[PDB]
């Protein structure tokens, strides 16, 4: 809309089946946290930020529990119309200039995700990693589609290929998004 | 240390399903401006909104004409009041010492692939200005910058391109601008190889 600065204090995002819910806060289109609905507890993105201000999570919870009401009430009025999948498109970029030497991060930004629901997983020569991968809550778009971003750190070689696998309802087969040093 | 921050209010209505609100607090100048927006959405369909600058809900599409009165009748002060208490409260005394305040500079480097690249990156706020430069002088045909990349973790990276000849004698110069830098960093390149 126009502005110096933006921020979405309690994005609530409510899912059904399975009762599906992410509670977020934004400032200028980066993640603050978000509550962990099952702990009970605010995850900051950044630890220094949490020494400097704070957020109950039971703020999460409540406006969650009106996600799961405004829900059942808005499905039933819609006749019960479905969301219709979209296809995620999938990016692959290094977090600074690869050099022998120096850990670095492969970053893999998912964008055009509609529903909320996707499994973003890496691969290293072909092969699962589950170590040094972090992900982050879904963002919100303009068109109400979602991005959201995954993370491997990694030692630079010229032994290694990567990929960053996309699983999603909206896609006939996963994306695999392909990378390698030069 | 600091405030609790204030949430702004999603408020109660009288196979894939999925609901969204998403509240926007736009703030120009500081908080000199600031207009405020909440939009319910059903699936993407936004049905609902409240905008400041209008001052009530107003349906957006036929899903939320159920809506629009309910929301005015039983919402509609306490919604009005979040430009100050969700808005204000949140910028002044939660962002003003830590988003406000972040200020990470730029990691410059210049690497060849003939096409130099100079990456800047690790940066916070968003606002640089990356500028190659050949013998002292501004080049500007055959540059391409990306758009900003916003690595999702709090910081930017932008890769500028520039399409040449290593000469002999030719020096090549990265020169970057920032929020967080006292004056210019300028790094070189000189064939061969830096």
């Amino acid at each position: 809309i126009e502005a110096d600065h933006v921020g979405s204090y309690g994005i609530v995002v409510y899912q059904s089946p399975g009762d599906i819910g992410q509670y977020t806060f934004e400032f200028d289109g980066d993640e603050l946290f978000y509550v962990d609905l099952d702990k009970k507890e605010t995850i900051w993105m950044l630890p220094e930020f949490a020494q400097l201000r704070s957020f109950d999570p039971q703020g999460g919870l409540q406006n969650i529990a009106t996600g799961k009401h405004n829900l059942g009430v808005l499905t039933k009025r819609s006749n019960s119309t479905p969301a219709t999948n979209e296809a995620p498109q999938a990016t692959v970029f290094p977090k600074s200039p690869v050099l022998l030497g120096q850990p670095n991060t492969l970053i893999c930004f998912v964008d055009n995700i509609f529903p909320p629901v996707i499994n973003i997983t890496w691969l290293r020569n072909s092969k699962s990693v589950a170590d040094g991968v972090y992900e982050t809550s879904f963002f919100v778009n303009r068109d109400y589609s979602f991005h959201k971003l995954s993370y491997l750190t990694f030692i630079p070689s010229d032994d290694d290929i990567y990929d960053c696998k996309v699983e999603h309802w909206g896609l006939e087969e996963p994306v695999l998004k392909h990378w390698e040093p030069e | 240390r600091g405030y609790g921050g204030r949430a702004s209010d999603y408020k109660s209505a009288h196979r894939h399903f999925v609901v969204q609100f998403q509240p926007f607090c736009y703030f120009t100048n500081g908080t000199q401006r600031i207009r405020y927006v909440t939009r319910y959405i059903y699936n993407r369909e936004e049905y609902l909104r409240f905008d400041s600058d209008v001052g009530e809900y107003r349906a957006v599409t036929e899903l939320g004409r159920p809506d629009a009165e309910y929301y005015n009748k039983q919402y509609l002060e306490r919604t009005r009041a979040e430009l100050d208490t969700v808005c204000r409260y949140n910028y002044e005394e939660t962002e003003v010492p830590t988003s406000l305040r972040r200020l990470e500079q730029p990691n410059v480097v210049i690497s060849l692939s003939n096409t130099l690249v100079c990456s800047v990156t690790d940066f916070y706020p968003a606002k640089i200005k990356v500028r190659w430069f050949r013998n002292g002088q501004e080049e500007t045909v055959g540059v391409s910058s990306t758009q900003l990349i916003r690595n999702g973790d709090w910081t930017f990276q932008v890769l500028v391109m520039l399409e040449m000849t290593p000469r002999r004698g030719e020096v090549y110069t990265c020169h970057v601008e920032h929020p967080s830098l006292k004056s210019p960093i300028t790094v070189e390149w000189r064939a061969q190889s830096e």
